[PDB]
């Protein structure tokens, strides 16, 4: 473990998390006018996707402030990560949710999984791959629940569709059997 | 190598946009000869012109944002180029200097300094001895009464201002 | 040695900062087509200029800060050369009067 | 913003929300 | 090639390591210039520029 | 421009104030070399007169 | 430790205990 090296890959996560985040703030707007145009046709069950794909993209503009405000954290109490052996517990819920998270967004943010590595590198209580999973049970569920990987509830993509149409000046009649339910 | 991709991607956007000027320009054309075969009462060449027409602008606006995009992602290359030289030259800057604090660090700079400082108080030492010496070996060719009463007479002559005692100290001596 | 990274610097400086005006008067430009093509009612022209237009705007104030960037550093690298020039002189100096 | 208003000076015609869909995902 | 030889952690030790460097350097410079002041005072007094 | 406004008056005034102090060194510098120029003159006529 | 400065030099990755040991044999 290098404290130095851990450091460093907490800035440039931090740095690679903004970047993340505003483009993709963007490419949602781009997005929801896509879908404003798909619903100004008679396709409806297509624009369902499509916003589908844009709430599972703000929920990870989310879960990425998260995780950015995670990082700054660590970055703040750096010294209490040099000094002591074993994390106290102002720092307990950044670690998890940085340890647990990182597969998760390994693929946008490459210096998270090195992150991880020196936060598990370091520890050995419930620590290392195989331990570092099993002691993940005290991560943040808000962010546990931005980054789930599931089907999201229908009724919210109905309110994501009601909103989009209201304001793209377009008509759109919701299911009433999910809008109701 | 890089500086070559760069010069091909803007060479292809200028490309485009001369591209889709034309393409304008074509349509502009071709709308006169559709207005006169309409004229003539030709429909089918009508046709045929139209169709040119709306080719033409058609292609001409994706020719258009066709060069848009590849002039974005030139200037983002030229950027990074640009950027490339300057991190390569802060780097040997930093190498450079690296090498030199090693070997003139503060401790030696500050030592060194201070060796100066000493070395020119005792040259400012040496000069003032010599100079006392170089004036003494010549005394009776500068006689400090002569250089006085030169300096009197010159003073009241251009009329402004500059800003016997032996023989008492002698019978003093006598006591 | 140190020279020459000085020259690359203040180079890639003064590049930046054409590249910047360049990209200011390629925007005054674009700002006539849309005009134009405002006029004629093309709007997807229009909207290709707008962004042209746009981009150019940006990255002209990109450069300009990064041209601002690369000439502190080197003015503070033409600093440290001329300085290293004075204190070897002195270093030789103390040499030669030790 | 810019053909808006370069629209408007030329007096001729064209042929927010995200915080309404933060407010709905916190559900 | 670039970013593999010349990655985001290597760029941000070496800039750093040219921050530190020059600061260094400011050191000595405001050292440096002391002590090439305190060299030259009689010809230089302070009530005469004054 | 503010920036760079501010920053070239700084770094001339600094210029300025270094440049003097190099003037005042190297004016101290070019009094000894003459001077030790004249003191080698005269330990070599002081040698031929003994 | 060569491996490791070289290493930390080029930014790069690569993919104490005899005392507790001799307390462990003290027993």
């Amino acid at each position: 473990f290098k404290a130095e090296r851990l450091r460093v890959n907490l800035r440039l996560v931090i740095n690679r998390l903004k970047l993340l985040e505003k483009k993709k703030t963007e490419l949602a707007q781009k997005a929801r006018k896509e879908i404003a145009d798909y619903l100004a046709a008679g396709k409806d069950e297509r624009a369902r996707i499509r916003v589908e794909h844009i709430i599972r993209e703000d929920y990870l503009v989310e879960a990425m402030e998260i995780l950015e405000l995670y990082c700054d954290l660590l970055l703040a109490r750096f010294g209490l990560i040099q000094s002591m052996k074993e994390l106290d517990s102002g720092l307990a819920e950044s670690v998890s949710t940085l340890i647990w998270a990182a597969p998760r967004l390994q693929s946008e943010v490459a210096e998270l999984k090195i992150v991880a590595d020196q936060l598990c590198a370091k520890y050995s209580k419930e620590y290392g791959k195989l331990c570092r999973t099993n002691q993940i049970g005290t991560v943040n569920d808000r962010l546990m629940h931005k980054l789930s990987v599931e089907a999201p509830p229908k009724i919210l993509v109905e309110r994501y569709l009601i909103e989009i149409a209201k304001n793209y000046n377009v008509p759109y009649e919701p299911d009433s059997v999910v809008m109701a339910e | 190598n890089m500086e070559k991709h760069l010069f091909n991607l803007k060479f292809a956007a200028k490309e485009l946009s001369r591209s889709a000027k034309k393409c304008d320009k074509e349509e502009k054309a071709e709308k006169a000869k559709i207005e006169k075969a309409i004229q003539k009462g030709n429909m089918e060449v009508a046709r045929i012109h139209a169709e040119n027409a709306i080719r033409q602008k058609n292609q001409a606006v994706n020719f258009l944002r066709m060069s848009a995009r590849v002039d974005a992602v030139a200037a983002r290359v030229q950027t990074a180029v640009t950027m490339g030289k300057v991190t390569k030259s802060m780097a040997g800057v930093v190498k450079s200097m690296d090498a030199t604090l090693k070997t003139m660090n503060l401790e030696k700079i500050s030592a060194l300094m201070d060796k100066f400082e000493h070395q020119f108080e005792t040259l400012d030492v040496q000069t003032q001895q010599m100079e006392d010496t170089m004036s003494s070996t010549t005394t009776l060719t500068t006689p400090q009464n002569q250089v006085d009463m030169l300096l009197q007479e010159m003073a009241d002559e251009a009329g402004l201002d500059l800003n016997e005692l032996s023989q008492r100290l002698a019978r003093l001596r006598d006591q």
